[PDB]
């Protein structure tokens, strides 16, 4: 329950805690301002160090929400490209503490359904603003994304393979070659597909899968 | 400490992640080249990339003045307020012990000496070197912050981000000092 002094001194106070690495009382603070003031003179700067400190505090469906409510509000904000990265570390921070709660006892077939979200969220920013200073980094953040998504495709047709589901294999892998064409778990997926053809006995399709293997060594 | 704080949170393995390669076609074959969701579009870049990136919200100078419009645009912090201010902010300035070297009183315009910052966020401190000066601009007026120069341990810092950040601490440093008296 924050006091009931001026926003100035209660934005002060949040800055301090802020810069204290004191996330919770930041948040309280912070989110006590917002709501009080909403019409504040300052209250984007707000908006974007409570979406700060959500990501730092792992509070990660309310920094999306922060975020949400700012990319409405305030389309046309010079620092939008922010907002939008951080929403991308935001999903990519619920993936890999997905992961990390199922260490040493996971499905390969997990649906690594944050890091389709992050992908997601990285693109709109690369696409929007080739020029943002977080670019570069999204777009590294991207190729490793899209490598974990495919392999997640793979880990499926695997499955279905272990279990003669030829029908679910070529499906599964054509979703991968529609998809995913240039990554390296498509490139393992092809034998699969290769070999789910020739197990339906269509030979015509089996050999296009193998010349293409074979035109990718 | 500090450097958690201004730093992504995981670590650096998605650098090291292959890189992409369109898929060969045979020939015979004609094949689509990556397209719709999941392309990437090509960059090169080049900004900080993992821990190097400081994920702290950008500074936007803040308008602790009532009926006050602020912006950045550069290296130059400004704020309009709804004359007379140029002597208000000099005591701002002197309060907070700034040396000046320079000073027009009649341009309305100063040049600072190296300004010691001093966050608890940083791990090595920042000093700026600052040009200040109050337009008649309207009326209204215009009290503008111009980061000439930016230091962090002895080396010269020219990236937007820290740029912006510390030309927007002066900027505050003056609003929050020209609001505790009007
Ligand atoms: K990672």
């Amino acid at each position: 329950e924050v006091p009931d002094n001026p926003p100035n001194e209660i934005y002060a106070t949040a800055q301090q805690k802020l810069q204290d690495g004191n996330w919770r009382q930041a948040i309280t603070q912070l989110e006590a301002l917002d709501n009080r003031y909403p019409f504040g003179p300052y209250s984007q700067q707000v908006q974007l160090d409570l979406i700060y400190a959500y990501y730092k505090n792992a509070d990660l469906p309310l920094a999306q929400a922060a975020i949400d409510r700012f990319i409405r509000l305030n389309p046309t904000h010079p620092n939008i490209d922010y907002v939008m990265y951080m929403r991308g570390l935001t999903n990519m921070a619920l993936d890999d503490s997905a992961l990390q709660g199922f260490f040493g006892v996971d499905r390969s077939d997990r649906d690594p359904q944050h890091a389709r979200a992050a992908f997601s969220d990285f693109s709109k920013l690369v696409r929007g603003y080739p020029n943002s200073q977080y670019t570069t980094d999204a777009t590294k953040r991207l190729v490793f994304l899209k490598d974990r998504l495919a392999k997640y495709e793979y880990s499926v047709a695997e499955y279905y393979t272990e279990r003669g589901a030829w029908v679910a294999v070529v499906n599964r892998v054509e979703g991968m070659l529609r998809d995913y064409p240039d990554t390296q778990a498509t490139r393992d997926a092809l034998p699969l597909m290769e070999n789910a053809y020739r197990q339906m006995q269509m030979n015509a399709q089996a050999e296009k899968v193998a010349k293409i293997i074979a035109a990718n060594s | 400490d500090s450097r958690y704080k201004r730093q992504v949170s995981g670590d650096e393995a998605y650098l090291e992640a292959a890189p992409l390669a369109e898929l060969h076609a045979p020939a015979g074959m004609i094949l689509p080249v990556t397209s719709g969701d999941y392309a990437i579009p090509v960059t090169n870049g080049s900004g900080a990339v993992g821990k190097a990136l400081d994920i702290r919200p950008p500074a936007q100078p803040l308008a602790l003045v009532s009926g006050a419009r602020t912006q950045f645009t550069g290296d130059t912090a400004s704020l309009l307020v709804e004359n007379t201010l140029w002597p208000q902010v000099v005591s701002v300035l002197q309060a907070k012990n700034y040396t000046i070297t320079q000073r027009d009183d009649a341009g309305q315009t100063l040049t600072t000496d190296w300004v010691q910052w001093n966050r608890l966020d940083e791990d090595e401190q920042y000093r700026g070197r600052y040009q200040i000066s109050v337009k008649p601009q309207g009326y209204q007026q215009a009290v503008t912050v111009k980061l000439l120069n930016l230091e962090q341990a002895g080396k010269p810092v020219a990236d937007a981000a820290s740029m912006q950040r510390y030309s927007t601490e002066m900027m505050n440093v003056i609003s929050a000092g020209l609001d505790k008296s009007a």
